[PDB]
């Protein structure tokens, strides 16, 4: 295939993606959830591991490492230590809202996931992190898993399989960063949520000093409709090495903000038109498009016109799919001061623990918050270039380089803008 | 077969302690926990 | 501030502790980890104390180190980093306006200033009746129901300057208005129509592969 | 049998599995540049300043935290490798406060030697700095934290070597202090030794404040006879008057601290 969009809704995973059905455990079953699950998980966790490596599910977390892979690095010989699977419900990333559908409209999903991805690594617990601002959305889950507990589908002997499984909630108490892998690990365990530095890996080290896989609520959600259907079903959606269905958010400046279901690989502009109305003002009146978060560098409009949604043909456009969340900006926006609230937002959550991020981003947001107003000279815009390049790749965590990469996007395709500030300014004063 | 209706309304009579209380709810069915072996890292 | 300073209101004696139905439910939440980490049960334990006692005095951070046999400084670690924790006094409704760009890009700015006309108060401060406090927060995972706030455990989505003006009118006379859009969809569905899912879903063992 | 071979720009060294790529450096008489490391504290790896090029790898590492693997190339000498410790020196001073002329550290302080040796020579932070609030913690160590940059060697010294857990950060990002949060005094028979570690002026000597400059002092090593450990000490002497009391390094006996009596 070389054209893609226009899924159908039987080929959709999250069929209570709006919650107009029955989110408990029999509306759940009568979509197709916890169906044959003793059979998968009788299958054996190299079968399981199979599936989602064939799939080419790749992270949904913002990170896109392959799936299959990575969950295969718990596919090692015990040694007394439990093993843990950790499922990522932060969704803190700004502009980003897809897990939290699949958390309070299709948590009987997410469950089942955690047994089928906890049978693959061998874990005897799925611990799942969620924001503490999803409080609605937590208790939903809550009620799941007791249905679930219930059911004796969870628990001891899951499903009939011999196979016990506990699936705990936790929740945050307040911060962005506490979705990094390593930071996630270090809240559960009652400390500041601070990142790891790597070496070790979770899957050698992670929570409670445990082998641990961190997976993202789309990537668990979504491995046992792979198993019951296939990973070769998952594979024939999207361009080769990015399968799959994505589920994407939509806001900004769009007649109609939405989140939707679309396949890997639909172009920006056809997903913003056919399901979010289009663009505010008409497609003509679009002027930058963040394509998957506010960690991602926006594109111009020249960009979207053609740019594709998935991971390696928005690397191409200087960019990433991240999370898949699209911030649409019209003309009327003033380019400078959203990119400058972004990193507002990067200020007030990076943890502070190491030196690059905890100064630079300060140092970035200061000189933005003039870049606003225009009260600088263009020679500090060369200056910000090379100060977001020493932040990023010298950081403990990613979301260094999250803050820096969006100053990027700006001073790459928006120089003129800026320039024109200062000169504006300068005349002015 | 209805889709115009949400059916996702139980949330709106949740109150402050409807997650802890179903936490409680939940211990029983639990598997007993692993051990490090000691009370704490400061044992 | 991120350090502490005793007053009569706020020292390691002001009373506080556990009511006997929460000292359960601290030994539900300790027994979700394992033996001999008991120090995981900081964060919900410590978010407890807020639920029963509103905000966390200095004495509360102390009762939930002494339960769980963790030190002081630990605790108010913890206190001090997740910025769901209150240490000092808010009002009966905390109202959080989300002002980061997907929300700002949609008018966030006119939720703000309608809130602040109609409490007559300023962002950070609380009503002199000490029923209403107002702050700016970071994305609330809520954006494409933007604009939005948190008002204690609930989100109000799709607002206007007039729909939170309606909330907070039905906060102050007692009601408990309804969370959700205020703009006519349910949830996260295109306004309009829905672009996807129209058709019944398919049933128990639609597509499944064989071998299972 | 059990050891490896790395190369230290080029040249080979032969080390036990698990030394850190900052060891491997030691073997050869480089010194990677470093503030939060101490090799007597846990592993923190979060100043950064450690950072160095591995051969054919995209990505600077942090040479104290990173454990060698065979056949790795260290260049701590590259471009990639100067301009990482160029950049972050950078950082480090863009909030630290023009302190030098009345700061006891001036003429013995890691952050200014450093920056002399690995930092670049001259300002491009145009913005206000940071100013923080001092505190509190006992008649021997003053708190200048505004000096503070954040690297938790007192901290870490605390717990692990201490045994106790008074010392923590409070706040977030930018904000980020480190103390006590309450008002609690640090009265340990071994505090005295934070001062020692801490890489600036943030902690220092509350009898020494103001009395001397490194340059001048004279050092006398000697051994301290406040009780029958036999701690090894420097006494710094100026114009034949004591001015101090430093530890002097015994592995065998006292390490690298002494007691509060003996300092
Ligand atoms: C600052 C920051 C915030 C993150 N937030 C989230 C998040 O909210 N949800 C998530 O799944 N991953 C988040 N991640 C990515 C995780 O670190 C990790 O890559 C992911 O949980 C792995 O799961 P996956 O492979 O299924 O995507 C974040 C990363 C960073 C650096
Ligand atoms: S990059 Fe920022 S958030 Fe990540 S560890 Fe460093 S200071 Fe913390
Ligand atoms: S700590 Fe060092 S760099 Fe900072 S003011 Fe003192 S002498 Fe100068
Ligand atoms: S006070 Fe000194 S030792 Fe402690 S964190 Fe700050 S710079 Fe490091
Ligand atoms: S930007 Fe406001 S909820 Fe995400
Ligand atoms: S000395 Fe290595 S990061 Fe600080
Ligand atoms: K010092």
């Amino acid at each position: 295939k070389t054209s893609f969009g226009s899924l159908k809704d039987e080929d959709r995973i999250f069929t209570n993606l709006y919650g107009r059905h029955d989110w408990r455990l029999k509306g759940a079953q009568s979509r197709g959830d916890w169906y044959k699950t003793k059979e998968i998980l009788l299958k054996g966790p190299d079968w399981i591991l199979g599936e989602v490596k064939t799939s080419g599910l790749r992270g949904r977390g913002g990170a896109g490492f392959p799936t299959g892979l990575k969950w295969s690095f718990m596919n090692k010989p015990s040694d007394g230590r439990p093993k843990y699977l950790v499922v990522n419900a932060d969704e803190g990333e700004p502009g980003t809202c897809k897990d939290r559908e699949i958390i309070r409209h299709d948590p009987h999903k997410l469950v089942e996931g955690c047994l089928v991805g906890g049978r693959a690594m061998g874990a005897r617990a799925a611990y799942i992190y969620i924001r503490g601002e999803f409080y609605n959305e937590a208790s939903n889950l809550q009620v799941a898993i007791r249905e679930a507990y219930e059911a004796g589908l969870i628990g001891k002997n899951a499903c009939g399989s011999g196979y016990d499984f506990d699936v705990f909630v936790v929740r945050g108490a307040g911060a962005y960063i506490c979705g990094e892998e390593t930071a996630l690990i270090e809240s559960i365990e009652g400390k500041q949520g601070k990142p790891r530095l790597k070496p070790p890996f979770p899957a050698d080290v992670g929570v409670f000093g445990c082998p641990t896989t961190v997976a993202n609520v789309e990537t668990v959600a979504v491995s046992p409709t792979i198993c019951r259907r296939g990973g070769a079903w998952f594979a024939s959606f999207g361009r080769e090495r990015n399968s799959g269905t994505k589920l994407f958010n939509i806001s900004g400046h769009v007649n109609n903000p939405c989140t939707v279901e679309e396949e890997m690989s639909v172009p920006l502009k056809e997903l913003i038109e056919k399901h979010a109305g289009g663009v505010t003002g008409g497609w003509d009146n679009l002027l930058a498009v963040i394509p998957g978060g506010s960690s991602t560098p926006l594109i111009p409009k020249s960009v979207c016109e053609t740019v594709l949604m998935d991971f390696d043909a928005l690397i191409q456009a200087q960019t990433g799919l991240g999370t898949a969340a699209v911030i649409v900006m019209d003309r009327s926006t003033d380019i400078v001061k959203a990119i400058a609230r972004l990193i507002e937002f990067y200020k007030h959550e990076s943890c502070g623990q190491c030196t690059p991020c905890r100064e630079g981003v300060d140092w970035m947001n200061k000189v933005m918050a003039r870049f606003v107003r225009g009260d600088a000279r263009p020679a500090e815009i060369d200056s910000l270039w090379e100060i977001s390049k020493q932040i990023e790749g010298h950081t403990i965590c990613a979301l260094g380089d999250g803050a820096a990469w969006p100053v990027q996007g700006l001073i790459r395709h928006f120089r003129p803008e800026l320039e024109e500030r200062m000169q504006q300014f300068a005349q002015q004063h | 077969f209805d889709n115009t209706t949400y059916k996702n309304l139980q949330h709106h009579d949740y109150s402050t302690y409807t997650f802890l209380d179903l936490n409680l709810d939940l211990s029983k069915f639990r598997m007993p926990q692993p051990s490090s072996g000691r009370e704490s890292p400061r044992h | 501030l991120f350090v502490h300073r005793d007053t009569p209101e706020n020292n390691p004696e002001t009373p506080f502790d556990f009511t006997p139905e929460n000292y359960k439910r601290i030994e539900a939440i300790v027994k979700n980890y394992p033996e001999g980490h008991k120090a995981a049960a900081v964060l919900p334990v410590l978010d407890l104390a807020q639920r029963q006692n509103g905000w966390l005095p200095i004495s509360a951070m102390n009762k939930v180190a002494e339960i769980l046999q963790v030190p002081p400084m630990r605790v108010y670690e913890v206190a001090t980093f997740y910025t769901m924790y209150n240490r000092k006094p808010v009002g009966k409704y905390h109202i959080q306006v989300c002002t980061t760009t997907p929300c700002m890009l949609r008018n966030s700015d006119s939720i703000l200033e309608a809130i602040q006309k109609k409490l007559g108060i300023k962002v950070g401060e609380t009503t002199p009746d000490k029923l209403f406090t107002l702050i700016e927060v970071e994305c609330l995972g809520a954006c494409v129901n933007a604009p939005m706030v948190q008002i204690n455990d609930n989100y109000y989505e799709d607002l206007t300057p007039k729909d939170i003006e309606e909330i907070i009118d039905e906060l102050k006379a007692g009601k408990i208005p309804k969370p959700g859009p205020r703009s006519g969809r349910f949830s996260c569905e295109p306004a309009g129509g829905l672009t996807s899912l129209t058709e019944p879903p398919k049933g128990p063992g639609f597509g499944v592969q064989a071998g299972l | 049998s059990n050891l490896i071979e790395v190369f230290v720009d080029g040249q080979s060294v032969m080390v036990e599995p698990g030394t850190t790529v900052l060891q491997a450096c030691e073997k050869v008489g480089m010194q990677i540049p470093r503030f939060c490391y101490h090799e007597r504290l846990s592993v923190a790896g979060n100043c950064r300043m450690c950072l160095v090029e591995i051969e054919k790898a995209p990505k600077v590492v942090a040479a104290c935290a990173m454990p060698v693997m065979k056949g790795w190339n260290i260049l701590t000498n590259s471009e990639k490798t100067k301009k990482a410790r160029e950049g972050v020196m950078e950082f480090l001073l863009a909030n630290h406060p023009l302190d030098c002329p009345i700061c006891d550290q001036g003429g013995e302080c890691d952050l200014q030697d450093q920056s002399m040796m690995f930092g670049s020579d001259r300002s491009r932070f145009l913005e206000g700095k940071r100013a923080v609030e001092d505190k509190n913690i006992g008649p021997l160590v003053k708190t200048i934290m505004t000096r503070c940059i954040q690297c938790t060697r007192c901290i870490r010294f605390a717990s692990e070597i201490a045994g106790v857990d008074d010392l923590g950060t409070t706040g977030r990002g930018n904000d980020m202090q480190v103390g006590t949060y309450i008002e609690k005094m640090f009265m340990s028979e071994l505090s005295g030794n934070i001062i020692d570690i801490c890489p600036v002026g943030a902690l220092t000597s509350k009898p020494y404040a103001f009395t001397a400059r490194p340059w001048e002092t004279r050092k006398t090593e000697s051994i301290d006879v406040m009780d029958a450990v036999g701690s090894n000490i420097v006494v710094s002497t100026r114009t034949g008057e004591v001015m101090r009391i430093l530890p002097r390094m015994h592995e065998d006996i006292n390490e690298e601290w002494i007691s509060d009596k003996t300092r």
